[PDB]
């Protein structure tokens, strides 16, 4: 999930662009 | 220590950010 | 609870703060 | 939608939760 | 109090709710 | 580690959205 | 020091930013 | 109070410093 | 992304988003 | 500068890319 | 851990507040 | 850097006026 890729290591925008509708 | 929550308040402005008008789904379980 | 205009990341931030382990749904398509 | 409701307008807690999974 | 209560561990709505006036 | 200021940092948005009108008295020393 | 209106959970930040170890007490009661 | 006075008009650093425990 | 007027610490907090490891100069003189 | 095109008006992504070092 | 991203994410907004119409220059390498 | 002095140990407000320009 986000909570476990995104908060041990950083995620760029294109990463968090994933979780969008 | 991995504080889960503090980092999931950050993560939810960024994916406002990000996201705009499509918006997000977001679970603090995966 | 405050009583205001919550606008912006606010308004996502206090989604953060009420709903907790539940989750939320992001989605401003008016 | 949510923004109309509180940002538009004021909402209060029990309309906050109208919002949660 | 409320920082070595709601630091460690997270902190509900209602738990805030206490240190208010 | 724990960063006790950065998660004060938010404490203090927290209450400012919980307290509302009431207000809050915050130290960081309990 | 910035010279805007701080409003909203910024006025709490630079409180919490400014008085540091001393502690600050917010009331918005007018 | 605080409000009318640095969010109604503009505060300074030691106006800031008058709300501090 | 979103298409909205980003004003005080936001302009700055999608300045820390958008860019990362490669930096940014923030300067509001007008 | 950067306030009168993101904040007085809107920006886009690329826009805001022009203030990265 | 030490979580430089959550950390340069305050920083930032600190020295907005800090700078105010000097600007700053912030890069995360030192 | 402000990075490896401001993050494991807090900065005060004269300390982070140091990094503006
Ligand atoms: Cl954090
Ligand atoms: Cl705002
Ligand atoms: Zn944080
Ligand atoms: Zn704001």
């Amino acid at each position: 999930g986000i909570v476990e890729q995104c908060c041990t290591s950083i995620c760029s925008l294109y990463q968090l662009e994933n979780y969008c509708n | 220590f991995v504080n889960q929550h503090l980092c999931g308040s950050h993560l939810v402005e960024a994916l406002y950010l990000v996201c705009g008008e499509k918006g997000f789904f977001y679970t603090d379980k995966t």
